[PDB]
């Protein structure tokens, strides 16, 4: 549904 | 490191005298991203000067738009003016037609 | 055409100044759709809502996460600032299948680690990048980037092509013409320009009796018009007399056939 992707932390 | 940005100034439309435009100060290719840029009419800061969302190229290379309305004549001279970590003084370019 | 959908987001800490400035600039090909700056006064630009800022606020603290780390993997004092820039999202063929994904990373603006292309594993490129590497090994977060990659990614931009056809699907030519500049009795100059096309991508060459002349053009990084469009020049410098012998050759997507231009 959301456009925005997640992150992770490096 | 650091990387020194390019500077082009120029209008939105071709120029006409006496004819409401945009003049535009593009800045890119630099690294890293704080920049100071201002645009000059007659040697002298263009208040509320705005620019675009901060992004870059593939190359990880910062860019900004800076832009404005102008309506150019025979007379008034324009520029644009900028600051960077990589300049050790502010480096000015004049808006010329032709380029 | 093909498109693309890309975020490119710029984390910068400023040691005294507060905490790491996020920047988030969403594009369709060379149309910006989406920003989100955490300094803004108010966030989230734009030219369900919830759940979108959620993940910028999130991405937020994820990104600072990661510059406190890459401080610690460099040995890097507290007093300096430092960037970490991120490139994700994917690009698709006319008909709307997955060409590739990208989700990868610089800092300090030096490569620092990609997904690669198979979407399954990682290239790191020194020995700091090797312990991010090992840590999303650790946690499968190859796995959650390919889906986002194939799935979310790819359906969000088949949509926003469809609804934004009328603009995002349309070419717009360059409008061009070539100047004539003296510089001595002997030499001038003539440019080759191009103006109000769309998307960015063009190609721009002089030649001499046929010619490339690569290493003696001048040429000028495209640039935006500010009304979607973009701009570009190539000059040559020509002896006095010769002028006919040089010919201006324009590619772009929104031409029927490319251009061969001359002076007048």
């Amino acid at each position: 549904r959301a456009f925005v992707g997640k992150k992770y932390c490096l | 490191i650091q990387r020194t940005p390019k500077i082009q100034v120029y209008s939105r439309h071709p120029a006409e005298n006496g004819k409401s435009n945009f003049l535009n100060c593009y800045v890119s290719g630099f690294h890293p991203s704080d920049i100071e840029v201002d645009l000059l009419k007659n040697g002298e800061r263009i208040e509320k000067v705005e620019h675009s969302d901060l992004s870059f190229s593939k190359d990880w290379s910062f860019y900004l738009l800076y832009y404005t309305e102008f309506t150019p004549t025979e007379k008034d001279e324009y520029a644009c003016r900028v600051n960077h970590v990589t300049l050790s003084q502010p480096k000015i370019v004049k808006w010329d037609r032709d380029m | 055409g093909s498109h693309s959908m890309r975020y490119f987001d710029t984390a910068m800490s400023r040691p005294g100044r507060g905490e790491p400035r996020f920047i988030s600039v969403g594009y369709v090909d060379d149309t910006q759709f989406v920003r989100f700056d955490s300094d803004a006064a108010s966030p989230r630009e734009e030219p369900y809502w919830d759940r979108n800022t959620q993940i910028f606020k999130t991405n937020t603290q994820t990104d600072r996460c990661s510059l406190r780390n890459l401080r610690g993997y460099y040995n890097q004092s507290e007093a300096g600032s430092h960037t970490l820039q991120s490139m994700y999202g994917c690009d698709v063929g006319p008909d709307g299948r997955l060409l590739r994904g990208h989700n990868q990373y610089a800092y300090d603006g030096k490569d620092y680690i990609a997904l690669n292309e198979d979407l399954r594993s990682w290239t790191a490129a020194d020995t700091a990048a090797q312990i991010t590497q090992r840590k999303w090994e650790a946690a499968r977060v190859a796995e959650q980037d390919r889906a986002y990659l194939e799935g979310t990614c790819v359906e969000w931009l088949r949509r926003y092509l469809e609804n934004g056809k009328d603009t995002l699907e349309r070419a717009d030519p360059p409008k061009t013409h070539v100047t004539h500049h003296p510089i001595s009795d002997h030499e001038a100059t003539l440019r080759c320009w191009a103006l109000g096309f769309y998307p960015a991508e063009i190609t721009l060459t002089w030649q001499r009796d046929g010619e490339d002349q690569t290493q003696d053009t001048e040429l000028v990084e495209t640039r935006p018009a500010g009304d979607r469009t973009f701009q570009k020049w190539a000059a040559v410098v020509v002896p006095s007399g010769e002028e006919q012998r040089y010919t201006c050759h324009v590619q772009h997507e929104g031409l029927p056939k490319p251009l061969t231009l001359r002076w007048e």
